[PDB]
């Protein structure tokens, strides 16, 4: 039963050299990136920023 | 086509080589042969006197001679042909020979056996297809080999050896390892000390040269001598601890000792079983196919000539004709149905009709079913309601016969008369004279409608996937299996158990609610399935537990697979387990469609391999041929079939037994027929029957080794009872009986017993579990058997008294006590004996449901043991004030008695708990196959299933207050 | 020799990978995030109830309208809500009672559902007659269906627990593309805002990006000590978060191929079931085993507030694609909108 | 097409008298129409295959059966019976009968697959006598009727029946023409042949038919089927060029399917005021199942039972004595103009028959040619003793009238074949006895008598009847016991 451990194997180590062969960016430059994102969108989130209820159709208004 | 060379009588036996259709049915055959020979004969006259009937087809495998005896068997599956192409025999021969008629000792061997099961096996007045008939030719082969797979012997001193560990008090009573034996010899006692780990063999090695230099023979040596129970006939032999025997292991415990004798060998001989003449059944007997051989697809129109089952995909339909009852007793109406164990499948009633004697629909129904998909074991069930509707009559029929073949034809079947055990019977009412006659048509078909073999293939589904589930979903796995066997199961569960099928395999546990699931109304469902269960090593190697392999041959699981693989767990149970549950499993034959079966093999092999378990189990088919009419012919084809294996000694001590009771019942039923007069006609009645030829020698019913002989007339009395039972007081006939007392019987008329013999089953079931955990409450299971309808032999239990005699004979119950017992160290002793049988019947009624009865049932012995009587008729029990006082304590002060009777239950009760998977089968399997769900809800009620055992001790004492409340 | 010269260089290229990863390991996101103003307190208020379900609901999403919602339901039926108005805009029936995923098309023309049935039955909102008819049924998994996502109208991808992903296309019945590579039954999956990328969470313990285009695994995270149940991207599309039955999530960005934070406490010890982002991402809505569904700050990692407005667990939770509400299915039978 | 949805609707409109006759009008037209409606009955076969349906398969398969064996050539490329092959073969799953219609039919097809036209030789030989030394058989068709009561123009129709119009040199140009044009169809010229066997003599056309009969059943005498259709193919070249006809043959152009209708075959009309059947005794001075007889006897309710009985007596002279039985096979047809209870059973015999040259006429050759179906009505055997005391046997259907002082024995049956008799002597003044089971109309009591033993006294001579008879009366009588009970009648 070698050809199926053997033919796994070699998927695996295929496929590691697949993940392994990529150009990483240094986190602290990951994380900047992402927070000056929400930095950005912090407006445009009504989940972070409370809305007027009157923009709200949850609360304002029962007609839609 | 083969070529067959077939051997005539005609002189020296005239044979030719024919030629047969490979094809063909073993019927036609048989005319083939004829013609050539009435052809090719020298002189045909004989041949031209006579037909294909009167002569037999035999070919001997081996110099075995076996007979083809089914004639629409397939000519290619002989197993003939199939061993001589292994054989290379060409051309095959087979032998034509003449029948003959059977002799008288034939015939007087048959009636014979007839009076033994209170019914004749060759009827074959109220059936409608020889299965009854199938099965006596069928069960030969194992009782050759069975017979042939038993030692001369070690069968007939039947030595009741054990295996269970010591349990903790017994082994107190045994000290240095080490018991006595009192070897009784004609005068001289001699009396020695041997190790509790011996055999007997190297006891009397050693006890010859000890007595080197008894009235022994001088000639004789140690061979010819084995030893013997005094007073009894329970021989003690066999490589085995001198502690494994369930004798020894008795008098332990009761604090006397043991008394033996030496003996002769029992004549093997004694022991010989009458040859046969009946010739072995084909082996290829119940072989039909796979679904390429039996299907039209695929095949010329010229050469088809079976039809599998599963290519039909008409919607099943069945024509009523109409209903007869010959007696007048309104609005009717027929309800057919097709169930599957219990479950309505499907259903189609019929417009209501005007009541008169006969009334005639001629009308179709038609069943969403397909014919595809008949599950083996169906039942069309039919019922005559009436008009708000209250059903009166009903009948049942296989839709699938014992041979593989769809039923076709008209059908006229008698029926019964009103969930129970007996509304899932497959026989037609005896009663043709008065009983209610349905007449239906099933449908002809120009060939057989076969059905095959699944033929099982590797499964790659479970090869692969590992089912390493997500966490979620195995927590709601496990979360209904941990549920008890009672719990139903919504489709969900249903779906989500069929899912995980080869991953809730690894839990032995599972099995009865993996299988309460598979859709049986599908074929490719049960496909699936015959490939589920043909990984079974997880269950192979499992652990032998009883009280879950008896949930697969209970009723619902009716399937062939599902029951097999419970038997074959079943197979590797010993002697002393065989004889706890064996009237558990003989009720539960009543639940299998069909008649032969694996458990039904399994009894008959193991019958005739043990002696005590053929006396046992005779005294229990015979109990049910007698009382239910539904079942009897089942129960008689196996009781004949087993009877003809047991040694002729057995065959005389069982006619012996049955000429005894048969004469008591006459009397007894003649005494009620209506005040000095009843005890003097009954003495007169009695020392008739020493004047008859009433046995002087015959086996109590209940105890393989207890003889008994004349009456002691003057001790042979009636009591003040309204069912008026005979009292008998009958004397041991051992020669070598140490102490002389009366072997005591009771014979009461007016209640029947099954429901009674059960119960007494289970206490004795009870008290094993116990014995493990290493207790005791000293519980008295007297031996109680029944015979025929509510007429039964009971057990006396000496020195013993009831206690309302004594009430109207609470300070009342100490004083009789102490004068039965003066010194108080017997009174003291008393005592204790008292805490632990009051405290034990207490605890094993409550499980049970039948604790709240009145003082009369229960009756105090004089050696301070107490137990209950007349548990038929039927607070969380009795604990009434008269024990308290007997406890020491009086009102709701405490003793060291009275902590023992609140410890002792405790730990009782929460030592049951942990087999509460055994009792909710025994108990509610028993209310079935009793008396003629809600009710059961007892068993799961109070028994506290699923809960902290610290509340169930508190909830446990919330009832014994409530009982002193 | 060859087997263990291929499982001796599988395990020199493994360290390789963890020194390429922690070399990029400069900061963490706790040191970064120290000095941006804190999230504060997410006090939440349950504006809506959706009652009508019988049974537990295994599954909901939100349409690309923001106003309408599918659930799955353990009772065996499919309905679609008006948020809005909270009226049943369809009550489809089921074939399989055991439905464990649904999924609103982006178009909003089609809903797929599947669950243990092995198959994705594929309905259609906007029939011909008017009615509910089913579309497709896109069958050939070997195990349950354990979630999918609609591409388009006539593209939709389905995990299962086959321990391996599919792309189909609706039409054909055809599955386009296969992703091996997952040791373990597929519990959810989030495709990226690009059609291109996808990520997938096990039972294995692990994650991994696939290239919807090739059919390939490009990285795989590890991280969590137990299975993962729930699993969703980074609004850009660089990130994206696991939750996991080890009582904690963690975020993962795709460029610097490692973990970057943890949210997790010492009270919080239940396996987490579902998780969203808020439509900036600053939120992070963690559904939990103990009928609530706690609010993270996804960069201080601070428990911001908590959603207890169910009675049994909080099986499913989802986000509009606008963030104007957020919708919570349970065990309890009822779905809740919050603001 | 409107000619496909004509034959489709002209098919749906008769399964739902003379519509029958409409459908085959239209298809024989048209050689086209008869490919044309056997794929739509397939199409309908093969449904109720899927549906179940017992209701509308043996409707189905004479239709069937019929266009077959009208059907001009099926071209070689075409395989339209092995489509048909499949779906009757899965219909022995089935019960019986309808298996057994199937069977027989399945047996048709292949031999149609082996010589193509086969059944329509083997049809018209029998039908005109055109027997010879290897095939012997023979086929009579009479008409018995009654002018007294029987409408006009059945009469008619039997004198234009009667007529022996064809010629047997006419006969041979009609068979030897379709038997070639079936194996070859259109590439043969019916016309350019046709004018050759003209010439030719009737004794050559006796020698290529006989042996052209030969070769056509000796195919089917061949293990496989579409070879020996060219086998058979074969055959036909050395005939036509031994005869001197193979030009017609080996056309590249093809020739035209002419639609050869059914000829009709030899009829003998008689009259039949007499109730009795001697004058078929008669015709016998001037195999036993090579010949067939089909006898047609019309319908009237005072007709029946006489003819029942006289039909019994014809049961019985002829299966204790047999004379006529023994030289061919007897065909009965009774015609309403009993038909009550036939139409009960067989709604087909109802609608065609019991609704009831010229349609009326064409119609009714349809129906004596397909009906194979007979149907059997219960009747009681009732045996008279006289006041000598001896026993004479009668056969009763309808009712029963005798006759005050009487011994009455009567017991009363029930379905599952328990049985309970009723001894209950009682004077009365008559008893009368209906078919409704017999019932016992004591004078006035009524119940369903299943066996009946009535007794005179002292050889009491007295008068008994038999179904209201008038003719046929037994006298005298002290006793009769009464119990309830080739030449087939014939229905659908
Ligand atoms: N094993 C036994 N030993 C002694 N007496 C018994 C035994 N079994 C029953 N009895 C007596 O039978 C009486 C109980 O009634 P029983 O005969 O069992 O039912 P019933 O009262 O309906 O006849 C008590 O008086 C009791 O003494």
């Amino acid at each position: 039963n070698n050809t199926a451990s053997i033919a796994q194997a070699r998927k695996l180590v295929e496929q590691l050299k697949m993940e392994a062969n990529i150009d990483r960016i240094k986190v602290s430059k990951a994380a900047a990136d992402l927070m000056a994102y929400c930095e950005a969108h912090a407006k445009e989130d009504p989940l972070l920023t409370p809305v007027p209820a009157s923009e709200n159709p949850f609360r304002e208004k029962k007609f839609f | 086509l083969i070529p067959i060379e077939f051997v005539l009588p005609t002189s020296t036996p005239e044979t030719a080589l024919l030629h047969v259709a490979g094809h063909g049915n073993v019927e036609q055959m048989k005319a083939q042969v004829w013609l050539r020979a009435l052809e090719t004969s020298v002189s045909a006259d004989f041949y031209h006197r006579l037909g294909p009937d009167h002569f037999l087809l035999l070919y001997q495998k081996k110099g075995q001679w076996y007979e083809i005896y089914d004639k629409y068997q397939v000519v290619q599956t002989l197993d003939c042909l199939r061993y001589w192409k292994v054989l290379h025999r060409s051309p095959g021969q087979i032998h034509v020979v003449q029948r003959h008629a059977p002799s008288e000792e034939t015939l007087a061997f048959q009636r014979q056996l007839n009076a033994l099961i209170g019914y004749d096996v060759t009827d074959v007045s109220n059936v409608h297809d020889d299965e009854l008939e199938f099965t006596r030719r069928r069960l030969v082969t194992p009782r050759m080999a069975e017979v042939a797979g038993r030692d001369p012997k070690l069968y007939a001193m039947h030595p009741w050896v054990t295996s269970k560990p010591l349990p903790e008090y017994l082994l107190k009573k045994i000290t240095n390892n080490c018991v006595f034996i009192v070897i009784h010899r004609s005068t001289t006692s001699q009396t020695i000390k041997v190790s509790a780990d011996d055999t007997p063999g190297t006891i009397l090695q050693s006890f010859f040269t000890k007595m080197a230099k008894m009235d022994i023979p001088e000639s004789q040596n140690e061979r010819d001598f084995v030893l013997r129970v005094c007073g009894r006939d329970e021989y003690l032999v066999g490589e085995t601890p001198i502690k494994n025997f369930q004798w020894v292991r008795q008098c332990l415990k009761n604090g006397e000792e043991i008394h033996l004798v030496l003996d002769t060998p029992p004549d093997p001989a004694l022991d010989e079983v009458r040859k046969e003449e009946w010739p072995l059944v084909d082996d290829c007997t119940g072989v039909t196919g796979y679904h390429e051989q039996l299907t039209i697809h695929g095949k010329d129109h010229e050469s088809v000539f079976t039809v599998s089952l599963w290519d039909c995909d008409r919607k099943f339909r069945v024509k009523i004709r109409g209903i007869d009852i010959p007696v007048l007793p309104l609005t009717v109406f027929v309800e057919a149905n097709i169930q599957y164990g219990q479950q309505v499948l499907c259903q189609r009633r019929t417009s209501p009709k005007p009541f008169t004697e006969e009334v005639l629909w001629n009308v179709w129904l038609e069943f969403s079913i397909k014919i595809k998909d008949l599950p083996k074991g169906a039942l069309l069930n039919l019922q005559i309601y009436c008009g708000k509707a209250q059903l009166l009559y009903y009948v049942n029929l296989l839709l699938i016969d014992h041979r593989f073949l769809l039923r076709h034809g008209e059908y006229v079947l008698h029926m019964w008369q009103l969930f129970n055990a007996d509304k899932l019977t497959s026989a037609t009412n005896p009663d043709k004279e008065n009983s209610m006659s349905i007449s239906i048509l099933l449908d002809n078909y120009c060939h057989p409608i076969a059905l095959p073999k699944h033929r099982p293939t590797p499964d790659p589904e479970g090869d692969r996937v590992r089912a390493e589930m997500p966490n979620q979903l195995r927590k709601q796995l496990e979360a209904i299996i941990a549920t008890d066997p009672l719990n139903p199961l919504t489709a969900e569960d249903k779906e989500l158990l069929w899912h995980f099928r080869y991953e809730s395999l690894k839990d032995p546990k599972a099995y009865p609610k993996l299988f309460s699931s598979v859709k049986w109304g599908q074929q490719e469902i049960v496909a699936k399935t015959y490939q589920l269960l043909a990984k079974r090593e997880v269950w192979d190697q499992s652990a032998l537990d009883v009280g879950l392999t008896m949930q697969l041959l209970d009723c619902n699981f009716s399937d062939e697979n599902v029951r097999a693989i419970a038997v074959q767990k079943l197979e590797s149970l010993e002697d002393d387990d065989v004889l706890h549950y064996l009237l558990q499993l003989v009720q539960a034959v009543k639940f299998e469609p069909y008649h032969d079966s694996a458990l039904a093999r399994f009894l008959l092999k193991r019958g005739l391999r043990n002696k005590r378990i053929g006396h046992f189990l005779f005294w229990f088919l015979r109990s049910e041929i007698a009382q239910s009419r539904h079942y009897q012919q089942r129960f008689a084809v196996i009781l004949e079939a087993y009877l003809r294996g047991c040694g002729t000694a057995m065959l005389h001590d069982f006619t012996q037994q049955v000429q005894v009771i048969d004469m008591l019942q006459k009397v007894t039923i003649d005494i009620k027929s209506l005040s000095s007069q009843v005890i003097s006609q009954l003495k007169q009645k009695l020392e008739n029957l020493q004047n008859l030829n009433l046995p002087q020698s015959f086996r109590v019913p209940y105890d393989p080794g207890l003889k008994a002989g004349a009456l002691v007339i003057e001790k042979c009395k009636v009591m003040a009872s309204k069912k008026k039972p005979l009292w008998l007081e009958f004397k041991c006939a051992d020669p070598t009986a140490l102490s002389n007392e009366t072997i005591g019987i009771i014979f009461k008329h007016g209640d029947d017993l099954r429901q009674d013999m059960l119960i007494l089953q289970i206490l004795r079931i009870m008290e094993s579990i116990w014995e493990t955990e290493s207790l005791d409450l000293c519980l008295l299971p007297y031996g109680c058997i029944s015979t025929g309808d509510k007429i039964g032999m009971i057990e006396i239990v000496k020195d013993a008294t009831t206690i309302a005699k004594i009430q109207q004979s609470d300070e009342v119950l100490s004083h009789w006590l102490k004068e039965k017992c003066p010194i108080e160290e017997k009174f003291q002793a008393a005592v204790e004996r008292f805490v632990y049988s009051c405290a034990g019947y207490c605890v094993a009624t409550f499980v049970l449901g039948i604790g709240d009865r009145h003082n009369d049932n229960i009756m105090i012995s004089e050696t301070g043991n107490l137990f209950h009587i007349d548990f038929g008729h039927i607070v969380p029990f009795v604990l009434t004030p008269d024990f308290l006082f007997v406890m020491g304590t009086s009102g709701k002060k405490t003793s060291l008695h009275f902590q023992k009777f609140q410890d002792v239950c405790v730990k009782a009760y929460l030592a049951l708990r942990h087999h509460t998977n055994l009792l909710i089968i025994l108990f509610s399997m028993m209310l079935m196959t009793g008396m003629p769900k809600e009710d059961i809800e007892y068993i799961r009620d109070a028994l506290t299933v699923g809960k902290s055992e610290e509340d169930a001790k508190k909830y446990f004492l919330d009832q014994i207050e409530v009982c002193r409340d | 020799s060859e087997l263990d010269q291929l499982r001796q260089e599988a395990e020199q290229l493994k360290n390789q990978i963890r020194d390429a990863r922690k070399a990029c390991a400069d900061a963490t996101l706790s040191q970064i995030t120290n000095n941006i103003d804190p999230v504060g307190r997410i006090q939440m208020r349950t504006r809506r109830t959706l009652r009508g379900h019988l049974a537990k609901i295994y599954a909901m999403h939100w349409g690309t309208d923001s106003r309408l919602l599918v659930s799955a339901s353990q009772d065996g039926k499919l309905i679609i809500w008006d948020s809005y108005t909270t009226n049943k805009v369809h009550a489809i029936p089921l074939r399989s009672s055991w439905v464990m995923t649904c999924a609103y098309a982006p178009s909003g023309n089609y809903v797929a559902c599947g669950g243990l049935d092995n198959i994705c039955s594929i309905y259609n909102l906007k029939t011909r007659e008017g009615n509910v008819r089913v579309s497709r049924e896109l069958a050939g998994h070997t195990g349950y269906l354990s979630c999918c996502r609609f591409l388009d109208d006539n593209q939709i991808v389905t995990s299962s627990g086959d321990t391996t992903c599919a792309l189909w296309d609706i039409e054909t019945g055809q599955q386009t593309t296969t992703f091996t590579g997952h040791t373990g039954d597929v519990m959810s999956l989030s495709l990226a805002p690009d059609t291109r990328l996808f990520v997938s969470g096990a039972c294995d313990a692990s994650a991994k990006l696939w290239d919807v285009r090739e059919g390939m695994c490009r990285q795989t995270f590890t991280g969590h000590e137990s299975d993962i149940n729930a699993i969703c991207f980074f609004p850009n599309g660089n990130a994206f978060a696991t939750g996991s039955d080890d009582a904690t999530c963690r975020l993962f960005d795709l460029r610097a191929d490692q973990e970057l934070m943890t949210y997790s406490h010492d009270n919080i010890i239940c396996g987490i079931t579902s998780v969203s982002f808020s439509k900036s991402g600053r939120l992070l809505l963690a559904g939990y085993d103990d009928f609530n569904c706690n609010v993270w700050d996804a960069l201080k990692a601070d428990r911001a507030g908590v959603l207890a407005g169910h009675d049994n667990r909080v099986s499913c939770l989802g986000v509009t694609d606008d963030g104007m509400a957020v919708a919570t299915g349970s065990w309890d039978s009822f779905l809740k909108i919050w603001n | 097409t409107c000619t496909e949805d004509r034959i489709q609707h002209a098919l749906e409109r008769c399964l739902h008298c003379l519509n029958c006759w409409s459908l085959q009008e239209l298809v024989s037209r048209d050689p086209g129409h008869f490919l044309i409606l056997l794929e739509q009955i397939l199409q309908k076969t093969r449904e109720v295959q899927e549906k179940g349906t017992y209701d509308l398969l043996a409707p189905l398969a004479l239709l069937f059966y019929s266009t077959v064996l009208c059907t001009p050539h099926f071209p070689p490329d075409s395989d339209l019976l092995l489509k048909a092959a499949r779906t009757y073969h899965r219909f022995l799953t089935w019960p019986v009968p309808y298996c057994s219609i199937c069977q027989e039919l399945l047996t048709f097809i292949d031999a149609e697959l082996k010589a193509p036209g086969i059944s329509y030789q083997r049809l018209v030989r029998a039908e005109q006598g055109l027997s010879t030394r290897s095939h012997r058989s023979s086929t009579v068709t009479v008409l018995l009727l009654n002018p007294v009561e029987v409408q006009a123009e059945f009469l008619d129709v039997a004198d234009k029946l009667s007529t022996p119009g064809p010629s047997p040199h006419s006969a041979y140009i009609t068979l030897l023409l379709h038997a070639f044009q079936a194996t070859f169809g259109a590439h043969c010229d019916l016309s350019g042949l046709h004018r050759r066997l003209q010439s030719k003599t009737l004794a050559e056309l006796e020698a290529i038919f006989t042996e052209t009969a030969e070769a056509q059943e000796l195919a089917s005498g061949i293990g496989d089927a579409a070879e020996a259709r060219q086998w058979l193919r074969t055959k036909l070249q050395a005939v036509g060029e031994k005869a001197g006809f193979p030009g017609v043959l080996d056309t590249a152009k093809p020739g035209k399917l002419r639609t050869i209708p059914i000829p009709v075959a030899r009829c003998y009309t008689y009259s039949w005021n007499q109730d009795s059947f001697d004058i078929l005794q008669e015709i016998l001075l001037k195999d036993p199942k090579a010949s067939t007889l089909r006898v047609v006897v019309f319908g009237s309710d005072r007709i029946s039972g006489k003819v029942a009985r006289a039909y019994s007596n014809l049961r019985r002279l002829e299966n204790n004595r047999p004379l006529l039985t023994r030289f061919f096979k007897l065909q009965f047809f009774y015609v309403p103009v009993i038909s009550h209870y036939l139409g009960m059973l067989d709604p087909w015999y109802e609608r065609n028959v019991l609704g009831l040259l010229p349609i009326l006429a064409d119609m009714l050759l349809y129906y004596c040619r397909f009906a194979a179906r007979p149907v059997l009505l219960q009747v009681y055997q009732t045996e008279l003793t006289f006041i000598t005391g001896e026993k004479t046997t009668e056969i009763f259907i309808h009712s029963l009238e005798l006759g005050l002082t009487l011994q009455i024995i009567y017991s009363k049956g029930a379905i599952s074949g328990r049985s309970r008799w009723s001894n209950m002597e009682k004077l009365c003044t008559s008893v009368n006895l209906s078919k409704a089971a017999l019932t016992l109309n004591l004078t006035t009591s009524q119940i369903k008598v299943d066996k009946v033993q009535i007794i005179g006294s002292n050889s009491c001579p007295f008068a008994v009847c038999l179904d209201q008879d008038e003719r046929k009366i037994l006298q005298s009588v002290i006793r009769c016991e009464v119990s309830p009970c080739c030449l087939p009648i014939m229905t659908f």
